[PDB]
């Protein structure tokens, strides 16, 4: 799924605790609202623990 | 039953680079971020390493952090070994909806 | 040298050689990711271009 | 600069009720995570509870489950820690912990705390 031409809102992503893994490789998630990117992609699949 | 195993009395050395190892057993510590903190005995604690590789502003450039996924351990090394106040250090990780603290590693003789 | 904190000023030379942090997080003076050696060697061949 | 003031202890009570309050200033109280951390005198650090920015979700450890509670408000910028059915293990110093983006980044905030002993 391709997501673009919208204001990125990661505020609800780190303000929840239902997730188990929030490791961000390459870039630091402490500064995300101040970063400007061109393309944002999101994959989805289900795997065992 | 996530727990972090680390020693209690290391780094008793003058002025070189020594390493402190923090490891877990129930799960892989490389999945989530692991941090390092320092506690002044009789005073408020502070944090030396955050985001598993970064130091806060004002922290000197000497304390190191690294992650080894082969041994499932986190390494904290200090380079300068200056005249810092005696303290103890702990390890933190995240399994599921909970926080887990480390045992503690005393460092008094520098 | 391949890395320099900022742009160098005219008629200036620098001698210091230490691992150059090139990431958001510092590697605190040991060899690893997001830091490399600014000083790297030349390679030549007798039959090169 | 962020100032954290804690004054909720100073008396001994077996199995009673005690209310602790942490005062915070210098930052917005309704956009980060708060938590609470205690440690025994002469022993290691341990975690107590973590609080969302609106108080919708609260969690504690399994050793204190069933008991323990937390409440918050953003109008007065204060945290309320109520206790019930204390035991002899509860001799600890309590610091009101504050987060930045979530509970994976780190704690990085610890008040001076208040001595709490039971007898």
């Amino acid at each position: 799924k391709r997501i673009s031409n919208c204001v990125a809102d990661y505020s609800v992503l780190y303000n929840s605790a239902s997730f188990s893994t929030f490791k961000c490789y390459g870039v630091s998630p402490t500064k995300l609202n101040d970063l400007c990117f061109t393309n944002v992609y999101a994959d989805s699949f289900v795997i065992r623990g | 039953n996530f727990m972090l195993t680390q020693p209690h009395s290391v780094s008793e050395s003058p002025g070189k680079t020594v390493t402190i190892s923090c490891t877990g057993s129930s799960g892989s510590i490389a999945s989530n971020y692991v941090q390092w903190y320092q506690q002044r005995p009789g005073s408020a604690p502070t944090t030396v390493i955050y985001e598993d590789n970064q130091r806060p502003s004002g922290v000197p450039d000497r304390f190191s952090g690294s992650i080894d996924s082969s041994s499932n351990s986190a390494s904290l090394t200090i380079s300068g070994l200056k005249t810092e106040d005696e303290a103890d250090y702990y390890c933190q990780s995240y399994d599921s909806s909970n926080w887990v603290f480390g045992g503690g590693t005393q460092l008094t003789v520098l | 040298r391949l890395f320099r904190k900022s742009n160098l000023k005219p008629f200036e030379r620098d001698i210091s050689t230490e691992i150059y942090q090139a990431g958001s997080t510092p590697c605190n003076g040991v060899e690893g990711f997001n830091c490399y050696f600014p000083l790297q060697s030349y390679g030549f061949q007798p039959t090169n271009g | 600069e962020v100032q954290l003031v804690e004054s909720g202890g100073g008396l001994v009570q077996p199995g009673g009720s005690l209310r602790l309050s942490c005062a915070a200033s210098g930052f917005t109280f309704s956009s980060y995570w708060m938590s609470w951390v205690r440690q025994a005198p002469g022993k290691g650090l341990e975690w107590v509870a973590n609080i969302k920015q609106d108080g919708s979700e609260k969690y504690y450890v399994d050793s204190v489950k069933g008991r323990f509670t937390i409440s918050r408000d953003n109008a007065k910028n204060s945290l309320y820690l109520q206790m019930n059915s204390l035991r002899a293990e509860d001799t600890a110093v309590y610091y009101c912990a504050r987060g930045q983006l979530g509970p994976w980044v780190g704690v990085d905030y610890w008040g001076q705390g208040t001595l709490v002993t039971v007898s």
